[PDB]
């Protein structure tokens, strides 16, 4: 099950980036549960922002976020400006920081940069924050596992009749 | 907690130190007054619980 | 679960009749097939007697045939031993106990099981003499090092001793009983400590001698 | 299998609480029952003895490997699960094996103590009497309480009654 | 450690909640907290970051622990943020470890 | 269990080398013994097949997953010694319950085959003798050494003793 | 342990008597009974004689019952045959064995075992004629390509051949035998290797021939 977060920024944050390496609808596009946050002038800061997230439902939820790794300083200087970047995570059972890393690499779906992607379980009642400067990949909805299911790893066709 | 036992924690100030030959942990067990978490906590928490003494 | 009482120790004669009864209690008594044995002082083992869990047969011993008496009441759950012409080959330890016999003089139910139910308990100490019950004689052998206490010129002999009042039992020696040319038994208990305590602590044995109603303490000192 | 228990003995006998296997006789002096404590005994100790290996396990020391009260990581988690469920069918498989073939062997063993102290009785009874297949011993001449104890204390002679039951037999 | 056995020790690496807690507790400066020993070597950085409350505190504490062996010397360097061990520990003998929540019966 | 050698033969040979199952006999002649090759053979052959069958073992190649000369992860070092001693303990009440199993049935094979061979030799002597129980042969005419080979060689005929035996057992 | 020894071959005229005897060690050879079979040139196997650990029973072939003899000492562990009036029906390889028998003609010891020793280490080659021992014949045959040694009018023919002192095995191919009409016999072996190294190498060819006492030695050349 997918649930929006509710996660606003302020019209300084372009939330709506793309590339043509995820296609969609014939047009550039990005992943469907997850959001690109850049400035939106092409050479300034991006802004310090908080934003928090609090679980509400009965069950245990189970959060993904992305931490973005850019191939040159002119692209981290486009996209997040000249200021130190920082990520922090923290809630009543994790705490955890990150730092963008500029480095070159091979172009894989031709691109060089990357992103690591991050997860964890959120407990019913408990409340999430991400302390960003600039380089974070929001959540724009976060995902439930709902009962158990017997996961299978083959190569056959599948048979609807026996 | 376990942990509050080598950390120092106030609700382990009377198992500090000690000698037994079998060691009890209950649900309720608080490690952590400050909050925060350790590194490798099961491998630790294993040790502590396999001991006799501290 | 093991839990007993004897009764019918004492002092008789040579001649009179003998009478000891044993009742236990912790489980089912109905069942299980009980025995009579006995033990003369020192060492060596003699069975006496042997009885069915209703009584159907007796089987005496031959040493004993036709002398003696067992008997049994799942009722109250006793089993009792009566003789006569009591001679000086009688006096001995008689143990009332549940040994593994065979099957049909236990029941039906205690057949399929492997737990072999343990008995033993305690003794009796029957004793027949021209009685004269005598009383102890109690004196403090006072000087690492030691001290004691020696009891000795009473009858019979089932006397107990403790150190303070049965507390200290470390480096304690309780020595046989030794017999004279006066028909009465002597006995030495002694203890060991290191030589920095003489006149330091409280020293005190205790003697019990059950056929005379006797309880002697006595303290050492230098 | 022997044909004694599942065999030619149609019917137990409940009223025998003396043993497992008793005698039961009919003679003039009238019906009585009494028990072979041979070949109880055997079986009561064979039983015993079983249930003693049985019984006894050292059961070498284990300690925890998963935590209770804290959350252990998924993978290990899983890999901690598959094992002991293994070992768990393991231990029931062989528990229902071992249960399955010591109670055959148990039943079969009780038949074949049946049919030997069966066999023995017929070489005590060799010559002076016919095994009618029921169980029962159809004696051709007589047996007294006295010789049914001595049936029981396996010191019944045939050579005194060979004559006897020769003779009865052929006129 | 001058002892014949293993001993096991803790330390504590601070993050605090905000930039003025930071700069009151220990400056202005880089923070650098680097542990090194003959059979360990570590390096570890304070993060300053906005944290939910938890007894009443945002700031956190990530614990660490080693065995040192018999012998062995172990140094720390920091320049502030570090939380120092006052006493280690020594774990002695076996011992049998049960979670449970029955009561105790000290008559069985 | 059968009853002939925890049964009506209460004592061992411990002078017949010859083999497992063999015949003594006395005879005006004098004392005489041989050995069955037939049921020692068969006994003989069933072991070597066990034996056969237990010693050969391919066991699959395996490797070390503990490190000798360092230190392993406290948890996944617990995992190991947890599965590593519970397949200890299966194996070592595998290889009891095997061990007891196979000792019993070697046991009662042993019995079962001497008391076919027993079986065999009565057929043989059917209507010329009798049996005392104590694994003895009363044999009511005679037989000769050449007649004890006979019963050896499965070749003793009772038709030409038979009349005898009539007529000195009425007589 | 497989370690052995065996003597009573050589070229023994018709009429005359044959005695063979082998010796083992490695083992305790009192009790494994040994047995005596026969193997005519070419194929087909025929069992000669058995004997017990003890010597109780022989039980002789019926091809050559009352005319061979097996003995066996187990103070110097030797197995011995002897046979007399050597017709053409007795040139074979004999070989003394320890094969599965009866239980009877082994010991008690070796019963419960499934080790089952098993021999038949090496042969005789026994043959029977008009002696005429002869000494062989060597020829270099000399020319991917081959090159070999043929060994001709010889007798008998227990011969073996070499290449280099025995090193080179690979490629070599040693034929049987082929007798013609003088009473001899003819045996060619070969060798092959690549079509580069005529002039290059030392191609030596060895032939041992025991009941002439003959060691041949043979280089070959374009
Ligand atoms: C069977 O006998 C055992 C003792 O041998 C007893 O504990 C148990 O209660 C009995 N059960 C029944 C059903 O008779
Ligand atoms: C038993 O026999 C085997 C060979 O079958 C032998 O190796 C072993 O030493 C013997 N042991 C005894 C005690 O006789």
């Amino acid at each position: 099950n997918k649930i929006s977060t509710g996660f606003t920024y302020g019209s300084s944050i372009n939330s709506a980036g793309t590339t043509r390496a995820c296609m969609r609808n014939g047009g550039n596009s990005f992943y469907a549960e997850l959001k690109w946050l850049v400035s939106k002038s092409k050479g300034q800061n991006f802004p310090q922002t908080t934003n928090t997230y609090r679980n509400t439902d009965t069950a245990e939820h189970l959060i993904m976020w992305g931490i973005h790794h850019p191939s040159s300083t002119q692209e981290k200087n486009d996209l997040y400006g000249t200021q130190s970047l920082s990520i922090s995570v923290g809630s009543s059972t994790y705490r955890n920081n990150f730092v963008p890393v500029v480095g070159a690499r091979p172009q894989v779906n031709g691109q060089s940069g990357r992103i690591d992607f991050h997860w964890t379980l959120v407990q019913p009642g408990d409340n999430i924050t991400f302390s960003h400067n600039g380089g974070l990949i929001a959540p724009s909805r976060v995902s439930k596992l709902i009962g158990r299911g017997l996961g299978i790893q083959s190569d056959a066709p599948i048979d609807n009749n026996c | 907690h376990p942990i509050g036992m080598l950390i120092g924690t106030p609700a382990c100030d009377l198992h500090l130190t000690g000698m037994w030959d079998t060691l009890i942990e209950r649900e309720n067990a608080i490690a952590y007054c400050y909050p925060g978490a350790t590194v490798n906590v099961e491998a630790l928490r294993q040790k502590i619980m396999e001991s006799g003494g501290i | 679960q093991v839990q007993l009482l004897e009764s019918g120790g004492g002092v008789v004669q040579p001649g009179r009749s003998l009478r000891l009864s044993c009742a236990a209690s912790g489980f089912t008594f109905s069942n299980y097939g009980m025995h009579w044995v006995r033990q003369a002082p020192g060492k060596g083992l003699e069975w006496v007697a042997i009885i069915s869990f209703d009584g159907s047969k007796k089987y005496y011993a031959n040493s004993v045939k036709g002398r003696s008496t067992i008997s049994r009441d799942n009722s109250k759950n006793t089993l009792s031993l009566q003789m006569e012409s009591l001679g000086p080959e009688d006096t001995a330890l008689y143990y009332c106990a549940k040994l593994p016999s065979p099957y049909y003089f236990d029941s039906r139910f205690v057949w399929v099981a492997a737990s072999a139910f343990h008995f033993w308990g305690q003794g009796i100490l029957v004793t027949v003499s021209s009685a004269s019950t005598k009383g102890p004689s109690v004196f403090p052998l006072a000087p690492t090092a030691a001290l004691g206490c020696l009891v000795k010129d009473y009858f019979p002999e089932p006397v107990t001793v403790s150190w303070n009042s049965g507390a200290l039992t470390s480096g304690v020696h309780t020595f046989p009983a030794v017999l004279q040319s006066s028909g009465l038994y002597s006995l030495s208990s002694v203890v060991t400590v290191p030589s920095s305590s003489l006149g330091t602590q409280t020293y005190i044995c205790n003697v019990n001698h059950k056929p005379s109603n006797t309880k002697v303490d006595k303290r050492v000192e230098p | 299998l022997f044909g004694a228990i599942a065999g030619f003995l149609e019917n137990g006998w409940e009223g025998m609480v003396d043993g497992w296997y008793g005698f039961r006789h009919q003679n003039a002096q009238g019906t009585g029952q009494a028990a072979d404590y041979k070949s109880t005994q055997a079986a009561i100790d064979q039983i015993t003895g079983k249930l003693n290996r049985l019984v006894e396990k050292t059961n070498t020391e284990f300690e925890s490997i998963e935590s209770e009260f804290s959350e252990i990581e998924h993978q290990i988690g899983n890999v901690i699960n598959w094992t002991k469920d293994s070992i768990t069918d393991i231990w029931t498989y062989q528990a229902e094996l071992l249960v399955a073939m010591e109670n055959q062997h148990t039943i079969d063993m009780a038949d074949s103590e049946m049919l030997n102290l069966y066999e023995r009785v017929r070489k005590q009874l060799r010559q002076n009497a016919e095994e009618d297949g029921k169980g029962c011993f159809e004696i051709y001449h007589a047996c007294d309480d006295s010789c049914m104890e001595s049936i029981r204390n396996n010191t019944y002679d045939h050579s005194q009654y060979r004559e006897e039951a020769l003779l009865n037999r052929l006129n």
